[PDB]
């Protein structure tokens, strides 16, 4: 997963 | 055999003091944020879920970003290249055969390159100078569960949950040791799993009396009770499997008896 | 690497191209394992990673020093402190007329100081044979290649096929055991010991099972009542044979009943039982050593 910050 | 026991103990309570992140530094942080550093960490344990590693990896790794973003700053676009790269060195000191490096890409949806995870690899240890042998609150427990008795595995997998919970959050952890988390979850789980306490063994063994463990353990409390409100929740749904008793079921105790 | 000029490789292992090398500036001799480092395809490998962060806590007379790290783009050098030979090139010299009683003391002496330390340390060696261990002229011995060497603050989940090496190999590895600890090295260090007295492997197996049935031919088949659980190890088997203890004056000659005393400690079947590297310099085995140096 790409980390949505 | 625990000839060296003591002498282990000791040197990792000497050693805990000198691989201390610094309390502040979020606060320090111009871009990332504790809130952030939660969705990290929970990340890292479905890592760890996914490619079954040891518990202990994910508690180096989690050792290693607080130290890397105590003397580097690092911009939110880049805080899972430090964590991905923190897992691959625990991962390559910890456990017996890492997952390849390709794993580690693969894993955050190909945000990063694998030039890029080994070239952060390489910057961590500039950064920790090499110190990887880090104590973590795992370990802590470890050595205490040799003065339990009986041995109680529902215990043993509570402490160990509640343990991980405290890497989630900086907010309160990152002031008290990876020795004095593991007592307060080692009390807490004992206390919420048969109603007893800290015990004498680990007093004289630590040095710490349950008196001096109560501010921790008021803030573990806390963490305890407000566990399935809170936005992270990879470490519940991990300790909900028959591997760990699954004592996160388990009903906290919403009175400490101080 | 502007301050060093390369003299010659002297040996390989884990990284490779160990050099002998001389600081220009300084004049000192060391040796540098340089550590071809994976640029694209797996990165800095597991045993750098371990050997550097361990060493760098273990400072003692008896484990070799790492004097620096040196981190450029591509290339990762360790400098230790140059030792000229090591144990097993200097046991085949030594083929014919032994090495002497006196040094094999000094050098066991050594060696259980190197371990205690480490072990103290919560750090376990894991492969422990006279190729990972160093000698200088002046006597001293010094444990080396801490490649597989582990942190045992959680104990240490043992590879499922051991990597390690046959000959040193402890029988509750080859039993099976989950977990490694201290006695592992302990088993190893004996082998050594008693490899040094008699000029020869006092195990040299052909495979797992052919290692198993060499110790069980020597000290005899373990049962419950030496070794509590052997029965409920993974790879034990009802039908092993079972032999009997041989003398182990004929399986080490040379020794006294001192020397045999704590040969036959640190070759304990049982790793509870077994001696640890601390209580074995208390032996009075030890009570007249001293260092003599070595005829390379």
């Amino acid at each position: 997963r790409r980390l949505n910050f | 055999v625990p000839d060296y026991h003591e002498d282990i103990h000791t040197y990792l309570r000497e050693m805990e003091v000198k691989c201390k992140p610094k309390v502040g530094y979020m606060k320090k942080q111009p871009d990332i944020t504790n809130s952030m550093r939660a969705i990290l960490v929970d990340w890292l344990v479905e890592v760890g879920e996914e490619y079954k590693l040891q518990n202990e990896t994910l508690h180096l790794a989690v050792n290693y970003i607080d130290r890397f973003l105590s003397s580097m700053s690092v911009l939110r676009g880049k805080l899972q290249l430090v964590g991905t790269a923190a897992m691959l060195l625990a991962s390559k000191f910890e456990e017996i055969y890492p997952p390849e490096v390709a794993e580690f890409v693969y894993i955050t949806d190909d945000t990063y390159t694998k030039k890029q995870v080994l070239r952060m690899e390489h910057l961590v240890l500039k950064v920790l100078t090499f110190d990887l042998a880090a104590p973590t609150v795992n370990q802590f427990l470890t050595q205490y569960f040799l003065h339990q008795q009986p041995a109680n595995c529902k215990v043993e997998s509570l402490a160990m949950f509640l343990g991980e919970l405290s890497l989630i959050d900086a907010d309160p952890y990152l002031k008290y040791l990876p020795s004095v988390i593991a007592g307060a979850a080692f009390h807490l789980a004992l206390y919420t799993v048969t109603g007893q306490s800290w015990p004498e063994s680990l007093i004289r063994k630590t040095g710490y009396t349950l008196e001096s463990l109560k501010p921790c353990l008021m803030d573990l409390h806390q963490t305890y009770l407000k566990a399935p409100q809170h936005a992270q929740q990879s470490i519940r749904e991990k300790y909900k499997n028959s591997k760990y008793h699954g004592v996160s079921l388990l009903n906290p105790p919403e009175t400490l008896n101080l | 690497m502007e301050n060093f000029q390369k003299v010659e490789k002297i040996g390989e292992g884990t990284y490779g191209v160990v050099y002998k090398a001389r600081n220009k500036l300084t004049g000192e001799v060391v040796a540098l394992k340089k550590i071809r480092l994976d640029t694209e395809t797996e990165g800095v490998p597991s045993t750098a990673i371990r050997e550097i962060s361990l060493l760098k806590e273990l400072n003692h007379p008896n484990i070799v020093k790492l004097l620096d790290v040196i981190h450029t783009e591509n290339k990762l050098y360790l400098v230790f402190e140059f030792l000229h030979q090591d144990l097993k090139k200097f046991m085949d010299a030594s083929a014919l007329t032994g090495i002497p009683l006196p040094l094999i003391k000094s050098y066991l002496f050594q060696l259980l100081q190197g371990l205690a330390f480490c072990h103290s340390h919560r750090v376990l060696h894991r492969d422990l044979k006279p190729q990972n261990l160093l000698i200088n002229t002046e006597g001293a011995i010094k444990l080396a290649d801490f490649g597989l060497a582990r942190a045992f603050g959680v104990p240490v989940r043992t590879y499922t096929h051991e990597v390690v090496t046959l000959w040193y190999r402890a029988p509750e590895i080859l039993l099976g055991c989950k977990y490694y600890s201290t006695a592992v090295d302990i088993w190893s260090l004996g082998c050594i010991f008693a490899e040094m007295v008699t000029r020869r492997a006092l195990f040299p197996g052909d495979s797992e099972i052919d290692q198993l049935f060499r110790i069980f031919r020597t000290l005899g088949t373990p049962d419950e009542v030496v070794w509590p659980g052997v029965t409920s190890m993974p790879d034990y088997k009802p039908s092993f044979p079972k032999w009997a203890r041989q003398d182990f004056s004929k399986v080490v000659p040379p020794l006294d009943e001192d020397g045999r005393s704590l040969l036959s400690q640190m070759l304990h079947y049982d790793p509870n039982k077994r001696i640890s590297a601390k209580a074995a310099l208390a032996h009075p085995f030890f009570q007249d050593v001293t260092k003599p140096v070595p005829h390379l």
